[PDB]
């Protein structure tokens, strides 16, 4: 007798979320030899160990590990949860045709400079609701925000680093749409974001080339996480500053201009 | 081509009192300051590091840097400390309390101006500035910050000159700081931008050569930093004395930077050998190239096996053969080829200088920007996190005038120069 | 504990009417006494608490030390008499960088001192019954420049006597109370 | 034998290249022998306007002779020259406990310059 | 150029200087009458004795030290002793009434007395100073003076002298030994200057001492001259380091910085070895593993604290000798590797290291031998919440009752204090409960 | 009739001859070397 | 390197240990108190003396042993001796009243409360030496703490070292000559806990060494000093071959897997010669023939057994001096030739030589004459039965009606434990027997 494990890569039970996800996972609440035969037709046993490198012989078929820089990286414990379950966000999803974000107070009034951070936080998140009320409130403040979305800049910073650095391709996907709606909210927006182009473009320059005469028929996802990173620079370029092609080059070393 | 040289913090006096000995020794200049050299070689690229006075006496083109005056008593009590101007000598009241914020906020700003001052003086003497050298510890008060503060002020200053920085990483098996993560991340993120090149030397593999290679029983700081003096005159061997393959500092730079951001080195020296071994070892080319890839050679502690090489620097010294000398490289990128780049062709720069160091036979000196550097930044960047979780320690940083945000700022840094390590790393063609 | 909870308007974590009140506390007692009595002024059973040392004896909550609260509300409100005498509490929260700050209010504290893990208050407390209202989220940014997250532990001492203890989220009036909460 | 100490009182003729008020310094130093290891120091004592910022030492170590061997106590001899480290000092007196010291042992110290 | 101040209060501190301060004589070469002689036996760096004595054109070396005790007793027998010409006549403070073991005594009706004149000896004291490390302070906190006296003395110090360094190197009472039935009172009481108004404090408590000396001097009737002559070698272990040169020179901030995680965790143990004899000294091969070993081991401890009833959170080794420096590193890496001793989570690195050049000196007629290398711990670890805790027991079970608190209450102390000096305690313990408690 | 810390220090005594020739002296570059007056 | 560490258990064992380093300190030219004078010949830098003697910075050699023992007279004595200043003030532990020549006494009671340590002290031996080769035990089993305490520091010794070797000279009980009277008990007791964690013992009793001494030594009155002498004389012979060089380098554990042919069969034969006085040392041309036959004289034999009454299973000899591997040759193959002496049919081969060329010495004190060749036998015979069965049926005499009984169980051992070890000696001469027996 034995036992089955089913491939479940790609599948309803694929357990990468939650191996992914630590936080994610809950439920709604909470032998004889030659001895005179010596003959010029045998060679040495080759070694192919990793201490065979740099020797005088040759390192072989050995090779050095995988730096894993393309390695899918595990989410770190998103604030967005914890606020969401002590009920502090006042968000809902309004069931219909394609779900959207109902604002439970007045939304024009409530304090960005406390909720945003908490949405750019809650884009690294995996599962409904989380990673759908997050993303959706980030798109509707940066869409119809104001000027009040300038100051909060330097502290949501961090929340896009951390969710570049997760190395999702869904997840840099999200937070590059979200980056671009950003960016196209004021006018001197990109400007503020300029000088932190160094916390924000090393994630960028690693996905830049990478893709998912064959049309692409799924193409209105826009999950292309390389064509979003040739996109989202551009549009940095363009909604920038004279400085922003040099800060752009001094991380991407590929880029090209396109206002010049 | 004239290079000013700073030493900051204990650890970089010490290395900076042994490499001018060192220096003095391959230039024939006592500590009388008199040249007594042989020959006309040594005394024809002297003003690279020594400017001539009204008597002759050559003192060197360095610069001190400490708040303890005690070391700084020290360094020059030695025999060869009596080379060094007595106003280049700049020194404060109070120690650096081992502290990064105290070194580079308060007390590095209160003392910076002088050292500010003594440099540009120096430039101006240079007839041509190619640059500055730096030599300090990342672990270390005021070695750390205030140096980078320096570096700083010097990369304001002079953008186009080359800068050099020769940085002791601290780590945890000689951790004889318990602030050492915080001081290396708080100086690793105005390294990346204000240095040029910034070479890492490490305690831990400096024992590994004086142990498994040296098999002397008992070196203390001095043959410690022997190595180092020996690395630091073997990196300007090439613009002191002429050479079949002549290069400089932004020779290396050009040829081993591939991009701004990397530009951190690991160091080797060929040959080393124990004194009972000397005699019975065939010095030849093959053994120094041997001993320069050799892992356990490395002085910094990150295992080569586990990285690739963006590039590689051969600063070979004696009278030698050339089709040999790349030849050794043409074998290594062959048959090491797995750990090598692909998308850089020829990984290793040569250069050759018919002088070799006194005492040797021949000689050379290794320059390697491995991608494996990105393992001992993590090393230290999860010792930092951890830290960093509870801020212990961090009312001393932040009573000194520092940012709460300063230390996340630091971690971008640190994370983002191991990602492009990682990026460049793996990268295909 | 009331993490999975629902936490709106009010919580309260103890109340002298209950048939068995300390069930989330521990009476750690020490030259000391816990019990349930009949105050002559309100003419109903309090808990009354008496200690020759405030320190050694106390209550606190929850009664697990490894357990902890999960209250997100900003304002605690306690109703308790002034036995003129020593009387101290303390309240755990946790900051938005995740420290446990401590906040402790005592009648014998002379002035305010904050240090980097707790912040001491003195109080005046008038004759007879007092509502204690603390403001947990505005003090911590007084006292810490740092956001309120939720708290997570309450821990009155000794020598005192106590009506009800509860976690408001906003500054609720006296008509605006339920006639539960009254006095 | 740990805390015995020779003492050597030493001065260094140095030419002086531009200087309006001299054209030759003297520099008195005291060299310390230490008998339990064998090294040598050198010390300058601090004048009140001497112009020096600070005076030149040398911290105690096994002292080499500049063809290579150390210097022993042999070396040192009043009324004689020790060089080390290019550096000249002509020996002219020592204290009484060298004095005695080096009575008893039978070398007979020339008397004081 | 790096001076330090020395400061005694109370009989205890008095004698514990005293000590220290015939230790620095023979460290230094000075000789009673306060010169050095014309034949030097010390060939010591000539700024060694900068950081500790003045030097007078004259020639003669004057400490830079203030003995302060409330009662002439000790005070005038030292004016009588050994060191009439070493000691200034001033800087040796004499009051005229003992503080008569009572905190409030020599905190507010004497305290206010005495400390006045106090600070106009300090003030001499400090302007002969221009870089003044900081105040090295040894007293007992179990005493009158020593603990009501030395409170308002760092007040006003911290008050008057901004961020200088207080190494308080003070004398808790022990577990099960004490002379005083007040001492836990005085000890309380003191707690309040020792958690604010010092910097970094060592404990020096008699039980751990007397071991040390019963076991490892093999000598059967060890005194107070004994512990004293201790405590001054392990206080010229410490500032060795910036007395002479040495291959990792620390001065006071260089390990206040290392030693203190946080303001209120800095109660720091200490050990000091290998202390031998003279007839086992030579037939033990002192290696810098074993030294450190024996450091790390309870017989070691100049604390009656056992390590593993907590977690090292900072550790501190100064090294005096031929130490060689990854000699040190081999003693930290099995220190290490070890297991029955375990650092915090949050404290990889944890560890300081310092070496100095000179070995220990040994007194004359002394238990210390010569030994050609030593080594002195400082070490932060949360197993001092056990000591804190039997001490503040101790005193819930003297307060309980109310005795001897009228005695505190009539010499200007509000009764409210002891309840103040209670809870500032508490909080204590179950704060290095918190910074011991795993992330 | 009459190993601390300063055993320890070594510090090179003065300027050492090359060992690249016998003499000592300090070698000639490889343009000198090679590139003479013709015999 | 190859470090030998002597553990000198009870009177006998401290008398052997005394006699074996006054021979080592003449072997090495140790003054007694413990340095060379000044050697030009020997070379200096020479370390030969490292198996027995560890060095000190001060150039004094403090030698590698414990004088462990229960009762004090003989430990000051030793402490008073010539070796004042050559013994170690530690590792010469001494305890507080005597075993009172009980196996349980030493073993249960006061064994328990000196067994850790002199387990310290041995870990204190051990961890300086580099290269230790193993643990030589010198200890009487007749007495009460050469039995119990050896008992107990073997089994403890075993678990906290492993595989270490292990030689055991020991001095069991004499045929008739005896010093005490609970002798069979305690020997009977000790053989069950040395069977088990001894891997090699050697025969050392008395009455050999007297009649041996009376005939070949020529004196009429010898004593314990000469029989020590003689012991150390024999372990000196046995442990040159890794003090100096020869033509058959041999170690402590080389010859453990070579004369043990099972694992209960340990016990050794121990023979030397030319065991002779200076009266017929001239008289004799002690060749190597000569001495390799009175070696396997059973009249040289220094136990009171018979090699005749049984098989040598093995034998290993150890010749020190001038002697000529051919002579070694030749001496063996006319071994081989006798009759009177025979091997077991399943050993051919029996025989291990090992050649030192440095010539016995002669130590003033004793009644040995100077020889230029000397060699010991170690000899694992199946003759030891009858050895084990006299003892053992003494031990049935005295048991039967349990004689000296509750002595014995009051100290708290089990009364079944003198059963269940004689069965233990029942099959240890049950498998002497049968592996005497032929196929
Ligand atoms: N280590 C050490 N401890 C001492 C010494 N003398 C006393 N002590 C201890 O320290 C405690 C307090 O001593 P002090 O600091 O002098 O306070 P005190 O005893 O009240 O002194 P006075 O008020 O002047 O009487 C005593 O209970 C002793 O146990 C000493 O010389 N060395
Ligand atoms: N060779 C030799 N054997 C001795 C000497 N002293 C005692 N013995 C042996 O010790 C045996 C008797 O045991 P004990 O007299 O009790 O001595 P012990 O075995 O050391 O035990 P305790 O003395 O009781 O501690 C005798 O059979 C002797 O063989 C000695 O000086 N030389
Ligand atoms: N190689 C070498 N390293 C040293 C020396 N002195 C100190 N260090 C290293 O420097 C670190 C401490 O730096 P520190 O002296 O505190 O720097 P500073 O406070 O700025 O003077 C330690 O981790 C040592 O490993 C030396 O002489 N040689
Ligand atoms: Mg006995």
């Amino acid at each position: 007798s034995y036992e089955i494990k089913p491939i479940v890569k790609g599948t309803k039970r694929d357990p990468s979320l939650l191996k992914y996800n630590k936080a994610a996972g809950a439920g709604p609440f909470g032998t004889h030899g030659y001895g005179g035969a010596c003959s010029s037709l045998r060679k040495g046993r080759p070694r192919d160990a990793p201490d065979a490198a740099f020797s005088e012989k040759g390192c072989g078929k050995s090779a050095p590990p995988k730096a894993g820089a393309f390695k899918k990286r595990v989410i770190p414990p998103t604030e967005f949860r914890r606020a969401y379950n002590r009920g502090d966000l006042p968000i809902a999803i309004c069931h219909g045709s394609r779900p959207t974000v109902d604002w439970k107070v007045e939304v024009e009034k409530l304090d960005y400079h406390h909720y945003l951070p908490i949405f750019f936080d809650g884009i690294r998140e995996t599962e409904e609701p989380y990673m759908f009320l997050a993303r959706q409130g980030c798109l509707d403040l940066l869409e119809r925000g104001g000027s009040k979305i300038l100051p909060t800049i330097p502290q949501l910073i961090i929340p896009i680093k951390t969710a570049l650095n997760t190395r999702h391709p869904d997840i840099i996907s999200a937070t590059l749409r979200i980056l671009q709606h950003l960016i196209v909210s004021d006018d001197l927006i990109g400007e503020a974001l300029v000088p932190y182009y160094r916390q924000i473009l090393p994630v960028l320059n690693l996905f830049k080339n990478v893709h998912k005469d064959a049309m692409d028929y799924g193409q209105r996802n826009r999950d292309d996480v390389g064509d979003l990173v040739n996109e989202t620079l551009q549009l940095l370029e363009q909604h920038g500053g004279d400085d922003a092609y040099i800060n752009i080059k001094y991380m991407v070393p590929s880029y090209e201009s396109c206002i010049y | 081509r004239e290079i000013v040289s700073c030493q900051a913090g204990q650890c970089g006096n010490q290395i900076g009192s042994k490499f001018w000995e060192v220096i003095s020794d391959e230039h024939g200049v006592d500590p009388t300051g008199t040249y007594q050299g042989d020959s006309d070689l040594q005394l024809e690229r002297i003003n690279v590091y020594f400017d001539e006075s009204s008597g002759g006496r050559y003192v060197p083109r360095a610069v001190l840097m400490d708040l303890e005056p005690g070391t700084m008593d020290s360094v020059r009590a030695g025999p060869y400390g009596q080379l060094f101007r007595p106003d280049n000598f700049i020194f404060g009241q109070s120690g650096a309390g081992n502290n990064w914020a105290k070194g580079h906020y308060t007390e590095g700003a209160e003392l910076i101006d002088s050292v500010l001052d003594v440099c540009r003086k120096e430039a101006e003497s240079c007839d041509c500035l190619q640059g500055f050298q730096l030599s300090h510890s990342l672990g270390g008060g005021t070695g750390s910050g205030m140096g980078t503060l320096l570096i700083s002020k010097l990369r304001e200053e002079y953008p186009d000159r080359i800068m050099m920085t020769f940085s002791v990483i601290p780590s945890p098996r000689v951790s004889d700081t318990v602030v050492e993560p915080y001081n290396t991340t708080l100086s690793v993120h105005q390294l990346v931008e204000n240095s040029d090149e910034s070479m890492c030397i490490d305690n831990e593999a400096l024992y590994d050569i004086c142990f498994r290679t040296l098999k002397l029983t008992t070196p203390t700081f001095g043959d410690l930093n022997h190595l180092v003096a020996a690395v630091m005159s073997g990196v300007t061997c090439c613009l002191r004395f002429p050479g079949q393959l002549n290069s400089d500092l932004r020779k290396l730079a050009v040829n081993l930077v591939p991009f701004p951001r990397l530009h951190f080195f690991m160091m080797g020296f060929a040959p080393l050998t124990s004194r009972g071994s000397q005699q019975y070892r065939g010095l030849s080319v093959a053994e120094l190239t041997q001993q320069m890839f050799d892992a356990k050679n490395m002085m910094q502690a990150a295992d080569p096996r586990h990285g690739r090489y963006l590039t590689a620097s051969a600063l070979f010294r004696g009278r030698m053969s050339t089709k040999e000398v790349d030849e050794q490289m043409l074998n290594v990128q062959n048959k090491n080829s797995s750990y090598f780049i692909e998308w850089i062709p020829n990984n290793i720069k040569s250069s050759i200088c018919d002088i070799p160091p006194k005492g040797l036979k021949m000689s050379v000196t290794f320059i390697g920007n491995n991608t494996c550097i990105q393992e001992m930044f993590r090393r230290v960047g999860e010792q930092f996190t951890g830290m960093f979780r509870r801020k212990a320690f961090l009312h001393w940083y932040t009573g000194e005038g520092m940012d709460e945000m300063e230390f996340t700022e630091a971690e971008s840094n640190m994370n983002d120069l191991v990602s492009e390590y990682q990026q460049y790393q793996d990268a295909t063609v | 504990m009331f993490h999975n909870s629902y936490q709106a308007g009010f919580l309260s974590i103890l109340y002298s009417i209950g048939s068995k009140p300390l069930q989330i506390w521990d009476s750690q007692v020490r030259n000391g006494h816990v019990k349930r009595v009949t105050d002559e002024d309100i003419q109903s059973s309090v808990l009354e608490i008496m200690g020759s040392n405030v320190s050694t004896c106390y209550i606190v909550c929850p009664a697990n030390p490894k357990q902890t609260l999960g209250i997100k509300l900003p304002f605690l409100v306690m109703i308790i008499k002034n036995m003129k005498k020593y009387f101290s509490f303390e309240v755990t929260i946790l900051d938005d960088k995740n420290m446990r700050r401590r906040f402790r209010a005592s009648n014998y504290q002379s002035t305010t001192k904050v240090k980097p893990f707790i912040c001491t208050m003195p109080m005046r407390l008038d004759e007879g019954w007092n509502q204690i209202q603390f403001n947990l989220s505005d003090f911590t940014r007084r006292a810490y420049g740092t956001n309120y997250v939720e708290t997570l532990r309450v821990q009155v001492h000794a020598n005192c006597r106590i009506r009800r203890l509860y976690f408001s989220d906003r500054l609720y009036a006296e008509e605006e109370l339920p006639p539960e909460f009254k006095l | 034998l740990t805390g015995r100490v020779l003492r050597y009182y030493g001065y260094c003729i140095e030419p002086v290249s531009d200087s309006a008020v001299e054209t030759e310094r003297v520099r008195k130093v005291t060299l310390h022998f230490y008998l339990e290891d064998g090294t040598m120091s050198v010390t300058e004592a601090k004048q009140d306007n001497s112009g020096f910022a600070f005076p030149a030492n040398l911290k105690r170590h096994i002292v080499p002779n500049p063809d290579g061997t150390p210097i022993t106590a042999a070396h040192l001899k009043v009324g004689q020259s020790v060089s080390f480290y290019g550096r000249t000092y002509e020996l002219y007196d020592v204290d009484p406990f060298t004095r005695a010291l080096l009575k008893e042992a039978g070398e007979e110290v020339p008397p004081p310059l | 150029m790096r001076e330090a101040i020395c400061i005694h209060i109370g009989q205890a501190g008095c004698q514990v200087g005293n000590a220290c301060w015939e230790l620095f004589c023979l460290e230094h070469g000075i000789q009673p009458d306060g010169s050095m002689p014309s034949d030097k036996c010390i060939g010591v760096e000539d700024d060694a004795f900068n950081t500790f004595f003045s030097e007078t054109g004259a020639g003669k070396h004057v400490p830079r030290c203030l003995f302060l005790d409330l009662e002439p007793t000790v005070v005038d027998e030292v004016r009588t002793g050994t060191y009439r010409q070493l000691f200034n006549p001033e800087q040796l403070v004499s009051g005229k009434e003992d503080a008569a073991n009572n905190y409030a005594r020599g905190h507010y009706t004497i305290g206010k007395e005495i400390v006045d004149l106090a600070l106009d000896r300090i003030r001499k004291l400090a302007d002969n100073c221009t870089g003044l490390q900081g105040f090295m302070v040894f007293h007992a906190v179990g005493g009158g003076t020593g603990s009501g006296l030395g409170a308002l003395l760092l007040e006003r110090l911290s008050v008057d002298y901004g961020k200088k360094s207080k190494l308080g190197y003070t004398v808790y009472p022990s577990p099960q030994v004490s002379t005083a039935v007040v001492e836990p009172y005085n000890c309380v009481l003191s707690t309040h200057s020792l958690l604010e108004h010092t910097d970094v404090a060592t404990m020096l408590d008699n039980e751990a001492i007397y071991d040390l000396t019963r076991r490892s001097l093999d000598i059967e009737r060890p005194s107070y001259t004994n512990v004293n002559r201790l405590i001054g070698q392990v206080v010229s272990s410490l500032t060795a380091s910036l007395r002479f040169d040495g291959a990792l020179n620390v001065d006071l901030t260089e390990f206040q910085t290392n030693l203190v995680p946080y303001p209120r965790i800095h109660f720091v143990l200490t050990s000091y070895a290998p202390v031998v004899s003279a007839e086992k000294a030579y037939h033990e091969q002192l290696s810098v593993a074993d030294i450190t070993n024996s450091v790390f081991e309870p017989a070691g401890m100049l604390t009656k604290c056992d390590p593993r009833h907590g977690k090292y959170m900072s550790c501190c080794l100064m090294y005096r000798g031929d130490v060689v420096p990854k000699d040190v590193n081999a003693a930290i890496a099995t220190i290490k590797t070890k297991r029955t001793i375990q650092f915090v989570d949050w404290c990889p690195t944890g560890f300081k290291c310092g070496i100095n050049y000179q070995p220990p000196t040994v007194v004359p007629g002394g238990d210390l031998a010569k030994v050609q290398r030593a080594v002195c711990m400082i070490a932060n670890s949360t197993a001092i919440a056990e000591v804190f805790a039997r001490i503040d027991h101790k005193f819930d079970l003297m307060y309980s009752k109310r005795a001897f608190v009228h005695w505190y209450v009539g010499e200007g102390m509000e009764e409210g204090e002891f309840s103040e000096a209670r809870e500032d305690l508490a909080a204590l313990e179950k704060d290095y409960e918190e910074v011991g408690a795993e992330s | 009739a009459a190993s601390t810390a300063y055993q320890h220090h070594w510090y090179r005594p003065a300027v050492s001859s090359h060992i690249v020739l016998a003499d000592g002296s300090h070698p000639h570059t490889v343009y000198q070397d090679d590139y003479q007056a013709p015999r």
